[PDB]
């Protein structure tokens, strides 16, 4: 059965500015099947108030989803996205790099 | 310019765990406006754009009724297809369905389409002429012939050339502030040192709409596509999109490189030079 | 608006 590995991007909606409201995004795309686990992490721990877009797919049938949460970037808080999927042998952690 | 309306249906079986998951979303161009989650509480089609929120009770009751019928059809298809391929009853399977229509700059019908997939690959598709079918495999044949005798193409053609384009046009009128807009990319370059002799140059495009965009790097004119890291265009979450392209450059050669940006919202293409 | 009718694969 067809399986495709999720591509993972972690980024903010607006250029990150310390102390200013924003949205933390984790965009997963190109995956199949649709069963996928995505968590946004703050200093290593799961963020509870995380929502996601409605499951859609691309011209090659592969799925995409946006996971997002409100946040205010600080000079020292660390953010990540943890993704699990059948195609991954272990959960994939991708750190947020503001700059870039 | 031209515009499209597309509906995306995904149905995923869940053996032993009750009925399949059914999710529906609708888009006009790059803007989502509809969405349905069989796991949601409402059990109703729901607005996902401001310009569709006040469509009225008839609209929502109607889309809800029809979308529920899509849910039941796909539930049966999951079983039918399972039977077509003699697959175990314990495994999860996926049906995907996409259909929609385009209108030209003049808003007259341009094209219609109806694609169907099982477990992530093509199963059966309506051909451009809207009268015939392309069947991917042996099992698709059974469905292809079934739809031929059931004159399914005719049903779809009537929808694609009628209701589909009629309401696409209505939506373009209702959400004209959103849908009939172009948001040019706000662009910029960043410079990061990789080593003492290398640097990352990253070219950003932010807050643009529609999603279509071209980001390319050149060195003295020569396109560096093979040496460019280009991420997929991504949603910012507010209806706009983001994209970047980066090259790793020998420190001291920054002036040789230019980032070129093309978007529908730009009067002319942009050329960014670190200088 | 989504499709009105029926079907059956």
């Amino acid at each position: 059965m067809i399986q495709r590995t999720p591509k993972i991007q972690v980024y903010s909606r607006h250029p990150a500015e310390n102390g200013k409201s924003n949205f933390l995004n984790c965009y997963v795309s190109g995956f199949h099947p649709s069963d996928i686990e995505v968590d946004l992490l703050k200093n290593g721990e799961r963020i509870e108030k995380v929502e996601h877009s409605d499951l859609s797919f691309s011209k090659d049938w592969s799925f995409y989803l946006l996971y997002y949460t409100e946040f205010t970037p600080t000079e020292k808080d660390e953010y990540a996205c943890r993704v699990n999927h059948v195609t991954l042998s272990q959960p994939k952690i991708v750190k947020w790099d503001r700059d870039m | 310019g031209s515009h499209s309306m597309r509906y995306f249906f995904t149905s995923v079986s869940r053996p032993g765990r009750g009925e399949p998951r059914f999710i529906a979303v609708g888009y006009v161009d790059d803007t989502q406006f509809v969405r349905f989650d069989s796991d949601a509480a409402s059990q109703r089609m729901e607005p996902r754009a401001p310009w569709i929120e006040q469509e009225g009770p008839e609209y929502w009751d109607g889309e809800t009724r029809k979308v529920k019928a899509h849910s039941q059809t796909h539930r049966v298809d999951l079983g039918t297809l399972r039977g077509y391929y003699n697959q175990s009853e314990a495994g999860s399977h996926t049906v995907q369905r996409m259909y929609g229509c385009d209108v030209g700059s003049d808003w007259r019908f341009l094209r219609g389409y109806h694609q169907y997939a099982y477990d992530g690959k093509d199963y059966i598709a309506l051909k451009e002429d809207l009268r015939s079918w392309t069947a991917a495999d042996m099992a698709a044949q059974t469905t292809k012939h079934k739809w031929e005798a059931a004159h399914v193409a005719e049903q779809l053609r009537a929808y694609l050339e009628g209701t589909c384009v009629e309401w696409l046009r209505r939506y373009l009128e209702n959400g004209k502030e959103t849908l009939q807009r172009t948001d040019a990319p706000k662009t910029h370059m960043t410079h990061h040192a990789v080593s003492d002799h290398e640097a990352t140059l990253r070219c950003w495009a932010l807050s643009f709409y529609p999603a279509e965009i071209t980001l390319t790097w050149q060195r003295d004119g020569e396109d560096q596509t093979q040496d460019t890291e280009l991420v997929e265009t991504r949603p910012a979450g507010d209806g706009t999109f983001q994209k970047w392209a980066a090259v790793v450059v020998p420190s001291g050669q920054e002036q040789r490189y230019t980032c070129h940006v093309q978007h529908e919202g730009l009067p002319k293409p942009l050329t960014l030079r670190w200088e | 608006k989504i499709l009105g009718g029926v079907f059956x694969v």
